[PDB]
RNA sequence: CGAGAUGGU
RNA sequence: CGGGAAACCAAAGUCUUUGGGUUCCGGGGGGAGUAUGGUUGCAAAGCUGAAACUUAAAGGAAUUGACGGAAGGGCACCACC
RNA sequence: CCUUUAACGAGGAUCCAUUGGAGGGCAAGUCUGGUCGCAGCAGCCGCGGUAAUUCCAGCUCCAAUAGCGUAUAUUAAAGUU
């Protein structure tokens, strides 16, 4: 309640602002950088990896289904992923130890959905996207 | 402890008029105060009043008529020149129909009607309406 | 009272933790 | 009909395992298995009887229905991917198990 | 239930399969503009007060 | 059937000299700041010119032995778009007589609305006269007054009242819980209702007195009346 | 002032 | 009087009609008063004090039910004497 | 290349407009066939367990239009610094 209002003030003002800043949670992780040294991607908004291994997650209830998955390595750190593979059957095209383009889930690091512990989506199956193979205007060079 | 004069006998009459009473008692005087009281009264806002003296400082009673529906002061004496005035006017008022500031002035203390007549800046005192 | 409990639980972890670390070097 | 739990809650529809129980085999990607342990969390040890071991899961229509048991026998389905975990289809009554081994259907490795 | 759970794809696979059933072109541009505002403004039939929509179906 | 007269005999004293003698507006009765207690009133004087619009339908209930046990709250607002404007609320079993009684108290809450200038006086009043507000629960609503042809900055539920009172140009602003509806109706209610009892220059000079309707027909609710 | 835990439909 | 989400408060009032002076200090729920560095102490410990990760609510005042190995009246051989 | 100008150049079944949607927030179907807590959808609240307004498809309708959708940084909304 007791805010000073003195007309040689502002030194108070000016550095009480400064301090207080560091407790909103958003201010803080965009200017510490321990989150930009955290995050798996390097602040950019896609990256490339080659696919490890396929699985089928369990749904969160009260709802029940078997989420299909991948596990991901990095091309520019070697760090590990697990991505969702969007629409029905898109799991036949993906095979195993090939290149995917993945990007963000849509809420900016945190989960979606039923899905327990999963921030990534795949976009692109070596150089073809998921779309252009479900709408059935490409295929998989072979 | 007492900081400041003024604010104290406008929060003074402000009590009393919210309450209905028809004279109230301001303690201590200024010359500050009578020439801010003078303003209000020129624009027909009070009735007339009476200084007492008393060897320290001085009080006055005043007569109210009804009409204030505010007045009010601007802590620090901030600076205002006339291209600002509008900024402020437009924060303070209730409308651009009626409603005055009052500004200190060194061709002395005044309406804000009147200090663009003389072409003139200052300081901030108060308000009323 | 598992509040002051889960206080008293943590301050004999952590007495726990001190005699073992200080050991090492 | 008989009750054999006790309770206030009537409020669902009967059990009725009962009448045309139509015995069932496998298809393609099943296999019959025996409960060997069981897990916190709605999951199960099964080890099915050509010697693969699986870690297994109770299917959302199964839940707090047809509750399975140490040394029980289920039929389970495997996965195309990740062949270590499967999901029950069905579990076989003692009276459904010995028709089984009855038609040579399991070998003889079964508890009954 | 028919294979295994898990099996992706299902569904459709399953689903019977139809063809296109449209022929005729649709207008563009000011045309449809035009289309819309005769439809929606200037011949109009009155109803009671439980005003009905653009895709009534029932 | 066919709407013949006699669908209404008065039970008040205002409502048997409304409908006989020289009471010629609603202004003659704010004046000497009466209560109204018969709907029929209003439709003598404002009538078919009223226009009504129901702003919401709600859901309550209270919990028994055997079950959950609902009713439906009906809001409305009904105004002319020339200066006058109500709002009414009732809660009942079914929809329908929500709706229809929800109707009557629109009409019996009606109030008179002033206007005014943001520049100078040429026309005719446009706007509100001077910055006012309004509260109800935790709501706050605030009006401002606006340069000619802006039209109404609001959110949908403050501006629908604005409208049907007859305002053509305001800024307005709102604090905390806005999402309850019901509040946020009778904080803008009360914010139009306070126009034409704030003390400004213009009303400053001394009022003179007349008679009121009860005393200058005093022989009529006696010769002839009961 | 005896002893009186627990909860698939 | 007036204020408030209300319970309530002559202050917890004189606030969208928002500025008497001035000190400390909060920013959804957890991880956590934890890890790590410094410092004080014979010891127990005190002071200062993160992040990765995780989540759709956690919480305040009040209303109508149901329930109590809570209290007070009254009743029944599908209760007891 | 643009501008200027002779000769050929249109009946629509082509000289064929697309990208996202139709439970609510938020414009637009309590149509018809398939699946059956499966396959899948869903920013958020939520849909699917044999009579699905929400999945997969046909028809009809909505919005912007030579453009429309998605990931990520940032300003307003935030009187949530």
């Amino acid at each position: 309640m007791g805010k000073c209002r003195g007309l040689r003030t502002a030194r108070k003002l000016r550095s009480h602002r400064r301090d207080q800043k560091w407790h909103d949670k958003q201010y803080k992780k965009a200017h510490l950088g321990t989150a930009l040294k955290a995050n798996p991607f390097g602040g950019a908004s896609h990256a490339k990896g080659i696919v490890l291994e396929k699985v089928g997650v369990e749904a969160k209830q009260p709802n029940s289904a078997i989420r299909k998955c991948v596990r991901v390595q990095l091309i520019k750190n070697g760090k590990k992923i697990t991505a969702f593979v969007p629409n029905d059957g898109c799991l036949n095209f993906i095979e195993e130890n090939d290149e995917v383009l993945v990007a963000g889930f849509g809420r900016k690091g945190h989960a979606v959905g039923d899905i327990p512990g999963v921030r990534f989506k795949v976009v692109k199956v070596a150089n073809v996207s998921l779309l252009a193979l479900y709408k059935g205007k490409k295929e998989r060079p072979r | 402890v007492r900081m400041n004069v003024l604010a104290d006998a406008l929060k003074s009459i402000n009590n009393a008029e919210k309450r209905g009473k028809r004279q109230v008692l301001i303690r201590p005087c200024s010359k500050v105060i009578v020439r801010f009281l003078t303003v209000m009264m020129k624009h027909g806002y009070i009735g007339e009043f009476e200084i007492i003296d008393d060897h320290r400082a001085g009080k006055i009673v005043v007569n109210l008529t009804g009409r204030l529906n505010k007045c009010g002061v601007i802590s620090p004496r901030f600076d205002v020149q006339l291209k600002d005035l509008e900024k402020w006017q437009n924060n303070l008022l209730p409308s651009r129909q009626f409603g005055f500031i009052v500004l200190t002035t060194s061709a002395g203390i005044m309406d804000h009607e009147e200090a663009r007549r003389k072409h003139t800046g200052g300081k901030i005192l108060g308000f009323f309406f | 009272m598992r509040a002051k409990w889960r206080k008293k639980r943590m301050r004999r972890l952590k007495r726990k933790r001190r005699k073992m670390r200080q050991r090492s070097k | 009909n008989k009750g054999k739990g006790g309770k206030n809650r009537r409020r669902g529809k009967n059990e009725n395992e009962s009448e045309k129980r139509e015995l069932v085999f496998k298809e393609d990607g099943q296999e019959y298995a025996q409960v060997i342990k069981m897990l916190g969390n709605g999951r199960l040890e099964a080890m099915c009887f050509d010697g693969v071991k699986r870690l297994c899961h109770i299917r959302g229509k199964l839940r707090k229905k047809v509750w399975i048991n140490t040394s029980d026998i289920i039929l389970v389905g495997l996965r195309d991917y990740q062949d270590n975990k499967a999901d029950v289809i069905l579990k076989y009554n003692a009276d459904e198990a010995r028709s089984l081994k009855a038609y040579g259907e399991l070998p003889e490795h079964a508890k009954i | 239930v028919h294979g295994s759970l898990a099996r992706v794809g299902k569904v459709r696979g399953q689903t019977l399969k139809v063809a296109k059933q449209e022929k005729k072109k649709k207008r563009t541009g000011r045309a449809k503009r035009r289309m819309q505002y005769n439809r929606r403004f200037v011949n109009v039939v009155p109803t009671f007060g439980k005003k009905k929509g653009p895709n009534a179906n029932s | 059937g066919k709407a013949e007269d006699k669908e209404w005999l008065p039970v008040t004293k205002l409502g048997r000299l409304v409908k006989d003698v020289k009471i010629k507006s609603l202004e003659e009765i704010y004046l000497f700041s009466l209560p109204i207690k018969e709907s029929e009133i209003i439709d003598f004087f404002l009538g078919a010119a009223l226009k009504d619009e129901v702003l919401k339908i709600m859901p309550v209930q209270k919990q028994t032995r055997a079950a959950q046990r609902t009713r439906f709250k009906a809001f409305v607002a009904i105004g002319d778009y020339n200066g006058h404007v109500g709002l009414g609320v009732k809660c009942s079993k079914e929809v329908a007589t929500a709706i229809r009684g929800a109707i009557i108290l629109a009409k019996l809450s009606i109030v008179p609305v002033r206007r005014g200038y943001w520049g100078n006086k040429i026309g005719k009043p446009h706007t509100v006269p001077c910055k006012v507000t309004g509260r109800c629960g935790s709501v706050l609503v605030h009006l401002i007054p606006a340069p000619r042809g802006t039209g109404i900055v609001s959110a949908p539920v403050p501006k629908k009242l604005l409208l049907m009172a007859g305002i053509d140009d305001c800024y307005t602003s709102a604090w905390s819980c806005t999402a309850t509806l019901g509040n946020f109706a009778k904080a803008t209610f009360d914010a139009i209702s306070k126009t034409y009892s704030y003390l400004t220059p213009d009303l400053w000079k001394e009022t003179v007195f007349t008679k009121s309707p009860y005393q200058e027909f005093t022989d009529h609710l006696v010769k002839t009346h009961t």
